[PDB]
């Protein structure tokens, strides 16, 4: 249960970080 | 999982305007751009120009170190000389053929997208040659890539020339010859 | 800079109770412990047991990916088979000799310390052999390491045996022989 | 000047992170 709360958090932040990164400085823009 | 194999950068035209899609492609390493803030790896299947720009994101020093070690190992695996600070390498293929099987995460928003690196498996040229000679998506890509590389070598104006490869093997000279016959 | 070369893990007894000291050593890769939270690489110069435990720290997924790719490339460079999730490898030397030049950051506090990875440069066994045959700290370490490896092979109870190396070359059989004469 | 403020910050946090990591879970304890 503890190794799962951490996973969910890490995965959730990962999603935001990646999306934020694409929003601020995309490598391919249109 | 459900990783989608891409055979060309143009495939990314049918992808969502905002989604996270695991992809996978095969191409030659053609350029490296390592700064203290980011790292971009360029690959191409020469369908003849850079096509895939993969990014290794990192904010803090700990992740920067990992990025550095990653680039260092990838370059050492392909016998690429690295000075290890902004580091730039271009048209790597003109000097060394570096086939790579890469897995990436397509992340788009507002129609814009970035391919983030998940995994990179270098492919030994000897195995590439063998895999083509003896004898799916991977193999189709490896064949296509070598065919384009073959047409680029025939073209007199094109800077790409097998004989100019620092690793021009006798076996490479042999595979190219016996490979043009199929054409 | 002022990176200090260490020839043995025992050197760390004269280091500060709380300091950040750039070090560098040479040893064989002997173990890998990759989890989703951390990664420890064990090396040894067999002066015969694990001695250096290098850590690749990473908190978020982005840095975990880099750690994964790093391990993947290091293993592929040494022809080590990796299933890619908790990953464990032990006594790698019994099957494959993996000489490595490593640069690390010694970080201590309250007398306790951790060696964090800064850079790892694999060394080709062929070059190691050559470098020893033809013919500083690096070379002294490479010689010492091979000598211990030679005594471990003579010892009948020791599990280490050249002939059992998946890469037992004819050249390796040759260097070992001509290397015992010096003894 | 901007590429320097960032460096100093990154280097400063790096030092703390590493020291904190050794304090909480050292790899070699005495």
């Amino acid at each position: 249960p503890l190794k799962l709360q951490s996973r969910k958090l890490r995965y959730a932040n990962d999603v935001q970080d990646l999306l934020d990164d694409v929003e601020n400085s995309p490598v391919v823009a249109t | 999982k459900n990783r989608i194999f891409v055979s060309s950068s143009k495939d990314f035209e049918g992808y969502p305007s905002k989604a996270i899609v695991p992809v996978q492609f095969v191409a030659l390493l053609t350029s490296i751009h390592l700064t203290e803030t980011k790292c971009l790896l360029g690959f191409s299947n020469f369908e003849q120009e850079d096509q895939y720009l993969i990014k290794l994101k990192f904010k803090d020093r700990g992740s920067e170190r990992l990025a550095r070690i990653t680039i260092s190992l990838l370059c050492q695996y392909f016998d690429i000389e690295l000075p290890d600070p902004t580091v730039i390498l271009r048209d790597i293929h003109l000097e060394r053929l570096c086939f790579s099987s890469c897995k990436a995460l397509y992340v788009s928003k507002h129609g814009n997208y970035t391919l983030f690196l998940e995994d990179i498996k270098p492919l030994d040229l000897v195995s590439v040659i063998s895999t083509i000679s003896t004898k799916c998506d991977l193999n189709n890509s490896l064949v296509d890539i070598f065919n384009n590389l073959i047409e680029m070598n025939r073209d007199e104006k094109n800077r790409f020339k097998f004989v100019k490869l620092i690793h021009y093997d006798i076996e490479l000279k042999k595979f190219v010859q016996d490979q043009q016959k199929v054409l």
